[PDB]
């Protein structure tokens, strides 16, 4: 009866902390110890260590030790995680792992969407049209679209022409540029038989902020 | 103690071969008593949660399909995927736990190869209509290319400009099973009109001749 | 004895208190010929439940839905038998057992 | 067989009596082999999707309410509700699953015993706030009228013009023993400045003379 | 105890895709099959058909015959019935029912009572009440309701005028107007000699749009 | 088994009645009864009656005698209760549990909030930026906040450092003003000698109303 | 019509004492046959619903441990918390079902005496800019101290104006287990322009001398 749910809805500004915990339950408390590990943009799970309240005292991986000073409940069978001196470096996806005396990692939890951004104000995506400059010698087929730059927050998946050609739109993993806002690109190839005979409209679907803008590409 | 190195990064894996990616463990891991060792192998779908493949360094979980035949202990470790399917294409990990701490590599992506083909490289000059906002963006973008082994070179005034961003590349495309590497450049409007030369040199693997994209102001 | 299955229900039942012996051996290397083995079939669908030691010789059309077929087939009225379509040069695993 | 769609509309049924949901089958009980019949009952109340009520015209399962009283066989089918109550006042339908093509009929929409009455015609001036929206909305509303197939007469500016008014009857009433029709007048504000009088003339059964109030220019 | 449950609010735009599913439960899927029905949103019920997936060939009634590509799955416990060129007039709920070797439509689920529009543009809800100006010389009683504008979808529950008469729940059958959203009205009886003691106040109780504005008429 | 499920807070103007019951199931209409329990914002409870299964004869509390309308449904073994022209102390959440032959209530339902308001729509409270005026000689520590007034419905959260720890979230025991709308604030810990090195921003982030507004205090 | 009184009037009592909760009945509860008294005591958690403690005056509920003891006699039977527990932190009620109507009291809410800590109270001078907003919202903050019988004192130029001040408190916390307060001030426009001094002065038990803050023109 293992039930693990990470929780806590907050949208956080720089300089604060974060607490992602697992509401563990189902079996005898001291039988297993349940430990934590870090995920950043689809890279290897960086395991940090663990604390046993039935053991109480603190000793971790030397590499991920000092920043945390943690409380944990034996009564609710709930484990919590918090490292201190938080900056953008530890802005990462957080998982908690169930120990087995046979193998180490087979069954994982939901995960959390925790990002420590550098105080980016909520601003809509500024559509930037792109047009050719030299002769139309791209080769194979024509390529035109609308550039998406300096937007907040994630994510963007672009639907095309009122929900008709909507298979295969893609989104980058998110990084913070020197610009101070996320700059992610999403564009698709368009058939070469529609050179003029079709109208070009961009339909960005930035759902979290509920902004919907229209623009014609030439 | 023990440190682990994941490799290779991106190389096609086929159906029916015996998978072998270079995962290194620095010391022998033969646990003295009962001579029983303990190992765990990962499979994570793209962005998903990981899962076990081979435990006890020799044996697999019961009830798992026969694509999985792995083992390894001490310094010897090797993941094996037989009949790699289109959904088995993702990144695989290796990790020991004979001794704290755990060490995790940079990531190993297995791919699927097909017949040689390449896309035409594009160039993206900014439209002059957008100049209403007061910003001009000259960007070099390569999108929908296979295999993933392509690269972008930044040269401005014959000076190498690098080390200004950390990258996280696109995954498989649904249309043509391709990828995308993109770098974004931001400048000011004032110097935009009095400076003209910004270009990128593309050396894609699938091209038979050196392609030199260039643009002229004013035609 | 005590097992179940579509074969055990509509092809051949066997008593729970069965005290006997059974002999089988491979015989598909000449009793078959290329072009699918429609010679040996197995019953899938039957409207009336079979009892132990009862013969199935009726070839009634399957009656799929609540609306009766009653002599007229079509939607929700589908044929109850299909062939094996096995290849003659396969191993015993793809082959019948002569009992 | 023929797909059943009842016509003509009216075949009187009563609430609380031996209720009759009348739909006949084109076939007798002449089931060719072994004589099995195939009859169902799906009756749609508010929101609830009907379940199994009757199967094979003679037997219901254990736990099925005894409201069904067996009567009729052959080319006819008729179901009687036992002690019709507030739970038993709803829209009625019947179904059989004997032969091609399978269909659900129109069913019977229930009406209850009470005498025909007159509409509650009254005149109400439009508020100043609503007129600001660009449309003039005068409410002309009717209460306590009957039957299912009725008609409403609309006359505009001494010229017989139809197809410019909206009419819809109200469902089985809950409390005040009243049926109603919702009419929201659909015109432009331009007509309000080039025409002066907007009045409704209702000529249903319940009235002796139509109700027509007169007003002066400017409300 | 075979149970199939509906799922998914439906506001279907034409020319779009549709997600067909029926969560079969209470039985191993190789024993009993699925038969489907459409409800004509307040017309005669419409029989269409189903499938016994042993070979998969099916024919429905005319409207559900061949518009799209017909599929089925005997394994993952889902039967498939879909439509292409979905319009407002046939905008209906995809009902499916378990079968019995005796009777075809055996068990339903909770169901989804869904009212569907063809993706008309949204319009803001503006309160437009109507109240008399001079004294009401009609005599005895009157009949008036309040306008609830631009709501989607159903339902509403309404009470009227401080319980002057204990009736006043009224939500009439509506028709498709040009605005893309239906129009609501009610009826109430209130004595006319209450100039000062009783007022006309309408509570917009459209749950989907979360609109709640009252008004005191002087 | 004995399951009684109630849900759905209803806001109706005074004078009408709402339809809420406590539905038992599975047993003949012969034996057991019911209680309703109303709590009035940290004041006495408001019992209103119980149903006698054998005859249908009803009980009144003497003070609120004629308030209850008498209904019973023997076939379903459960009836519905409705109250009209109640007073302000009955204007709150409704609770009940199926009455037990030993004691009063054992296991409950979710309940429904009914409060009598004077047709008042939600009017936004005035938010102002905060800057210190006099010297900080209050003593102990530093604490300041923005006054949030007249909110509905629950809950409301104003964030300090985007609300990291559970300090700054609270639920007051209920009190009724003229409109009965509440005033919720947050608690923050700040050193008294560090006035000038920190930023303090107050925003209204009422989740139910779909409100998200940006604001900068210099 | 029927009165039953709990006790005490107030008691700042701690976790770990032996707190007294009793609720009195109109007459002695004992009758001959079955030797039992129809009465039950309840505890309500904050947000949660009341839960049973004692029934029939002698025994204890299955699921309710021996922490609570069944005792008392005649008109009263006792609610005793043996070493009041960490999960007992909530209000304590009494319930009666011995004489109708079911009439209820407020119950016992077990607060604790602690030394007062003063929150940083400040007031913001209203500029003429505020008149544009249309609503007056002056801020005076109280928090993190005890008890509920606190004070909000309003002095304006040595004049006492009353009838517009209220209080609002929170419940017990885990660490300090004090409360959070919210008092709202609304003023009239007439007093707004005719005076320069308006302030709130807190004078709770925990201070030594009330402080008379003042400021000079010029910031
Ligand atoms: C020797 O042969 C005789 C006669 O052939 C057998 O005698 C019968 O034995 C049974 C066993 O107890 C007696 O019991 C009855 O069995 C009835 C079931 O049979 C029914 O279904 C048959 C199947 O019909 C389908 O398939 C046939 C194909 O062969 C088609 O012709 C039909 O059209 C159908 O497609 C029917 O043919 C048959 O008529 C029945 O409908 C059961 O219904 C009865 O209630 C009862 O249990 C039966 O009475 C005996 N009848 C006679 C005439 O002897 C005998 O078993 C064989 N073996 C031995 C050892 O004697
Ligand atoms: C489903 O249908 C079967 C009949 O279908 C039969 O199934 C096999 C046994 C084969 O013989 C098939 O060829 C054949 O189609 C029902 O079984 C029996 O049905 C008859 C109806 O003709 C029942 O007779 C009556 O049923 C009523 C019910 O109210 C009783 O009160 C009467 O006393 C009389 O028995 C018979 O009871 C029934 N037998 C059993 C054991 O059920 C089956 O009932 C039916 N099930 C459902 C849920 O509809
Ligand atoms: C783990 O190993 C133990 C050996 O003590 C065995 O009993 C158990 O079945 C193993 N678990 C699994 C999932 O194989």
């Amino acid at each position: 009866e293992v039930q693990l749910q990470q929780s806590g809805p907050e949208m956080v500004k720089p300089g604060a902390s974060v607490k992602i915990s697992c509401k563990t339950s189902g079996y005898t408390f001291t039988e297993y110890t349940i430990y934590w590990v870090k995920q950043s943009h689809g890279k290897s799970l960086e395991w940090l260590g663990g604390i046993n309240p039935n053991i109480g005292d603190t000793t971790y991986n030397q590499k991920f030790k000092g920043k945390a000073t943690l409380t944990v409940d034996t009564s609710s069978s709930t484990a919590y995680m918090e490292l201190r001196s938080l900056t953008s470096e530890d802005s990462a996806v957080y998982y908690c792992a169930r120990e087995v005396y046979n193998y180490s990692f087979a069954y994982w939890g939901q995960g959390t969407l925790v990002t420590v951004s550098a105080a980016s104000t909520t601003k809509g995506p500024s559509v930037f049209p792109l047009a050719p400059s030299s002769k139309s010698t791209s080769g194979g087929t024509a390529a035109l679209g609308c550039l998406v730059k300096d937007y907040f927050p994630e994510p963007v998946t672009v639907s095309w022409n009122s929900g008709a050609l909507t298979s295969g739109v893609h989104t980058f993993p998110a990084v913070l540029q020197s610009s101070g806002l996320y700059s992610l690109s999403s564009v698709v190839t368009v058939p070469s038989s529609s050179l003029g005979t079709q109208t070009y409209i961009c339909n960005v679907n930035h759902k979290p902020s509920n902004t919907k803008v229209d623009k014609k590409a030439e | 103690d023990i440190v682990m190195s994941q490799s290779p990064s991106s190389l096609a894996v086929s159906v029916g071969e015996k998978v072998t990616m270079s995962c290194k463990s620095s010391q022998s891991l033969l646990y003295s008593s009962n001579q029983k060792n303990y190992l765990a192998w990962y499979q994570q779908k793209l962005g998903q949660t990981p899962k076990l493949l081979i435990y006890w360094a020799s044996s697999r979980e019961s009830g798992v399909p026969d694509r999985f035949t792995g083992s390894g202990s001490g310094t010897d470790f090797t993941l094996t995927i037989s009949s790699v399917r289109a959904e088995d294409l993702a990144v695989y990990y290796c990790q020991q736990y004979y001794r704290y701490p755990l060490t995790f590599g940079v990531g190993t992506k297995l791919e699927l190869k097909r017949t040689v083909a390449a896309p035409s490289v594009f160039i993206f000059p900014p439209s002059d209509e957008q100049l209403k906002s007061g910003t001009a963006s000259v960007v070099c973008l390569l999108n929908n290319f296979y295999p993933r082994e392509a690269k972008v070179q930044w040269k401005v005034d014959n000076a190498l400009q690098s080390g200004n961003s950390q990258e996280s590349v696109t995954e498989q495309d649904s249309k043509d099973s391709t990828y995308s590497l993109s770098s974004t450049l931001t400048l000011s409007k004032a110097d935009y009109e009095k400076h003209k030369v910004y270009a990128c040199e593309v050396t894609h693997q699938g091209l038979s001749s050196p392609v030199t994209k260039s643009f002229n102001r004013g035609e | 004895p005590g097992q179940t299955g579509k074969i055990a229900d509509y092809n051949y039942k066997l008593p729970d208190d069965f005290t006997g012996c059974v002999i089988a051996w491979n015989s598909n290397n000449l009793d078959s010929k290329v072009g699918g083995n429609y010679n040996y079939l197995y019953r899938l669908f039957r409207k009336s439940n079979l009892k132990p030691f009862e013969r199935d010789i009726s070839t009634e059309i399957y009656q799929a839905g609540s609306t009766p077929c009653n002599g007229v087939e079509g939607f929700n009225c589908y044929f109850p038998l299909q062939s094996y379509g096995f290849q003659p040069t396969n191993g015993v695993g793809y082959q019948p057992y002569r009992v």
